[PDB]
């Protein structure tokens, strides 16, 4: 008696089967699963003419939260029936469309780019056709799938419809990333890097699965900008700010130059007004764009501890506090050197200077160890500059506990960042971190926005999925795949600030992690408290490593090394695994699988395409496409919640029905000695600084607090294996 | 069993068949080197 409205916009009497039909499909080759189940959950409430589309949504979200540990297969089952979904509203039908057809048609939408059709043939698009897979559209995972239909394929914000299919996207994503290669391997590498990032051998960044084809050649995740102690600085980087932050890019702050409160200017014309005046109007520069003046846009503040005003930025985040020094809508990342630590632990003081007062014992920081040893004990000393005593033992514990209220107060090892890192820390040391803190490059303060001598520190991220390649060796093809991807896209892209395309050309650095990391353990049987994998991770990221530089140091050849690359210590014959951290040799022996020999004698030659290749970074929205375990993060849960952006979606571990016993989810771990044990040993082959984040459970401490003597224990037991940055602080709530 | 074994078909029907601490100590973490 009712009738229904198909998506054509034919109407017809409701029809019980064609729903039956459907889930009957998807439910194909599945177990554990009912499709009766799926109907009532649905109570899919029928009403005369209703749109046939909206029944389908409506089912969707229902086999959705079936998805349980019981019956897992159901984040497959929605995962097709979305899919289904997809290929409705972009070919009308489940039978793709030409690959040539459909970028024609796309281009003359103004959907991609119309460059595709003066580099490629028509000839050309169908011989890349047959590399596509269509089918490979069931491999992925409700999570996935959700992911990609909400952002990462190329649809209409304003209707809502979509254009292309999940396929269509690695296709073309490798494509233009190769358009500029020779005649002779273009279409080669199209197809193996197509069958690399759709077969979920590679994971590549949002703006960069989203935009590739698209006209906006605008990819950049996040700008790490570096402010001068200058008024036309502070401008120059408020507005580098509003720049990215339109484009929706991470920024890394650091502010640490800016003279303290109450400092004379120009002699005396006039005293400073302090920093947090300054560190609001940049706050504004990174919500400019954000919606209602509340979240988007995500940057955080660096500067140093033995700063005068340390004690008025660490309560920054704090409520308690009227606007007037508050700001809770920034990150912060507190630098910490030797010397800071070891007051600390002979409980002794900390003399709080400030930047102007104290000349080169701010560049001593980061650049030289021992200068600053001597220079800070100097100025302590000297009664004619403006200090203050504080004891180690009260700062350390106002930060730590800023950090477990908030849990955005990042740590930063400056002295390890400059001690190990490609960086020579004489001519471009790291005084920085991007927002996740994973990135260590070198940064320089702009007179104006488009000031030359600045340099904007920008990065190109990726991930290896530990839990797709069978051996380390598969890891060969995959970074010389990958960095010529990304190398590839630093000249595809653009910049909107000239300091910003200095740094790019000039070092060419990148950034590529890996995910899937709890898997990888789970396979080869092995957890993080105890620590039964530390030589596995050895061996593992070894290889991680060397393919990389190994890859970077082929494209030299072919296109030579980065301009700037004499700055860097691979120049002058030096590796990773000469300034790591030597404390790492009583917590693993796992012996070089690899003869760096060789590399050290081909880099000390050609050099490397690129300054930095090897970064680990924390990656929810691209591990999920792969079902995969977020960055090295351990799963929280056999079947973890992500809400996003409109509703929880139920993602299950990856292999869950044969590695239930494995996996040690990270509440159930007895401590972080373990975790972060394993942090310094990759950091030994990571030319940047991986986002270990920390965790505590109230519920395994006495009194149902966290005691402060721990917070500092791991603190330093990071330090001591030269863990780089501390990321997040979760508490178990 | 004269039918092949399967998963349930209706698992519905089962339904309805039934504070931070402040503490420091300098000497305990002396003990640890850098
Ligand atoms: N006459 C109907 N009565 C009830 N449900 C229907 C009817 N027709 C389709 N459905 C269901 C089936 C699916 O679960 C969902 C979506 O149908 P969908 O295939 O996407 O659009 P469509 O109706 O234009 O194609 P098709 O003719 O193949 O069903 O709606
Ligand atoms: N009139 C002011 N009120 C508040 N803060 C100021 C004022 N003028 C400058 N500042 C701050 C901004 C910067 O943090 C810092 C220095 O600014 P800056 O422009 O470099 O001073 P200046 O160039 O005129 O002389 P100098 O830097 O040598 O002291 O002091
Ligand atoms: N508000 C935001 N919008 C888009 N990207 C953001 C963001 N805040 C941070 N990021 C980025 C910056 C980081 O370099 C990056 C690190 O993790 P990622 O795995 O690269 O992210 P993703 O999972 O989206 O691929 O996420
Ligand atoms: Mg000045």
């Amino acid at each position: 008696n009712l009738l229904v409205t198909k998506r054509d916009g034919s109407t017809e009497r409701i029809n019980l089967d064609k729903i039956h039909r459907v889930l009957d499909w998807a439910a194909e080759g599945l177990h554990n699963v009912s499709i009766s189940q799926v109907e009532l959950r649905s109570h899919i409430q029928f009403y005369d003419g209703i749109k046939t589309s909206d029944i389908h949504e409506t089912i969707i979200k229902a086999a959705a939260d079936l998805i349980s540990r019981d019956a897992p297969d159901y984040q497959y089952l929605a995962a097709r029936l979305a899919i289904f979904h997809l290929r409705k509203k972009a070919y009308g039908q489940f039978e793709p469309p030409a690959l040539y057809d459909h970028v024609v048609k796309m281009v003359e939408m103004g959907k991609y780019d119309n460059h595709l059709l003066e580099d490629y043939t028509e000839e050309e698009f169908k011989q890349m056709d047959t590399f596509i897979d269509h089918d490979r559209d069931m491999t992925f995972s409700y999570a996935a799938v959700k992911q990609l239909e909400g952002k990462y394929l190329v649809q209409n914000r304003v209707t809502g419809e979509i254009y292309e299919s999940a396929q269509f996207l690695y296709i073309l994503v490798a494509a233009c990333l190769f358009s500029n290669y020779p005649r002779e391997t273009r279409l080669q590498y199209v197809k193996r890097f197509y069958d690399a990032v759709s077969t979920f051998k590679i994971s590549l960044p949002t703006p960069i699965m989203s935009g590739v084809r698209t006209p906006t050649r605008q990819f950049s995740s996040c700008v790490l900008i570096e402010c001068g102690d200058s008024l036309d600085s502070i401008n120059a980087t408020s507005s580098a700010i509003v720049k990215y932050v339109s484009q929706r890019a991470g920024i890394g702050i650091n502010a640490g130059r800016i003279r303290a409160l109450g400092s004379p200017i120009r002699g005396g014309e006039a005293f400073h007004t302090g920093c947090i005046p300054f560190y609001k109007h940049f706050q504004t520069a990174v919500k400019s764009c954000s919606q209602g003046g509340v979240r988007g846009g995500a940057a955080t503040l660096f500067y140093p501890m033995w700063h005068l005003e340390v004690e008025s930025l660490l309560v920054l985040k704090n409520n308690r506090g009227v606007e007037g020094n508050r700001v809770r809508h920034m990150d912060y990342g507190v630098q910490i050197n030797k010397l800071m630590y070891t007051r600390l632990l002979k409980g002794e003081d900390i003399t709080l200077f400030s930047p102007s007062d104290v000349p080169g014992l701010y560049d001593a920081f980061f650049a030289d160890q021992e200068e600053f040893e001597r220079l800070y004990t100097k100025y302590e000393k000297d009664d004619s500059i403006r200090k203050q005593r504080v004891k180690a033992v009260e700062l350390f514990s106002l930060m730590m506990q800023e950090r477990a209220s908030t849990g955005r107060i990042y740590i930063q090892n400056v002295d390890h960042c400059n001690t190990h890192s490609p960086f020579d820390p004489a001519i471009a040391p790291v005084r920085q971190s991007n927002l996740c803190l994973e990135i260590a490059l070198p940064t320089k303060p702009l007179n104006d926005v488009n000031d030359e001598n600045g340099e904007i520190a920008l990065c190109t991220l990726s991930a290896f999925n530990l839990g797709a390649i069978n051996n380390l060796d598969e890891l060969e093809e995959l970074a010389i795949l990958a960095v010529r991807a990304l190398d590839a896209l630093l000249d595809y892209q653009d910049y909107p600030i000239p300091a910003a395309k200095r740094g790019a050309m000039g070092r060419r650095t990148l950034g590529i992690g890996v995910i899937n990391f709890a898997y990888y353990l789970a396979k080869h049987g092995k957890r993080y408290s105890d620590g039964s994998a530390n030589n596995l991770t050895h061996k593992t990221f070894e290889a991680i490593q060397y393919y990389l530089l190994k890859a970077s140091n082929e494209l030299a050849k072919e296109q030579g090394a980065c301009p700037w690359f004499n700055e860097t210590t691979y120049a002058k014959g030096i590796l990773p695994i000469d300034t790591y951290k030597k404390d790492l040799d009583t917590i693993a022996n796992e012996p070089l699988h690899y003869d760096w020999e060789a590399l050290r004698e081909s880099i000390k030659t050609h050099g490397l395409r690129n300054s930095t290749l090897s970064a680990l970074m924390p990656s929810e929205t691209s591990s999920q496409i792969s079902n995969a375990t977020n960055g090295i993060e351990p799963p929280r849960g056999y079947v973890s919640i992500k809400a996003s952006k409109d509703g929880i979606l139920r993602q299950v571990v990856p292999d869950y029905e044969h590695l239930h016993d494995a996996y040690e989810l990270l509440w159930e771990m007895p401590g972080n000695d373990g975790y972060l044990q394993l942090v310094g040993i990759m950091q030994k082959f990571i030319d940047q600084s991986i986002s270990a984040n920390t965790n505590y459970d109230p519920s395994r401490f006495p009194s149902g607090k966290v005691p402060m003597q721990q917070l500092l224990k791991d603190l330093l037991t990071a330090y001591k294996f030269g863990v780089k940055t501390l990321y997040y602080q979760n508490t178990r709530d | 069993l004269p039918f092949q074994t399967r998963s349930n078909p209706i698992p519905w029907i089962n339904t309805w068949l039934v504070q931070i601490d402040s503490e420091v100590d300098t000497d305990d973490l002396s003990n640890f080197q850098l």
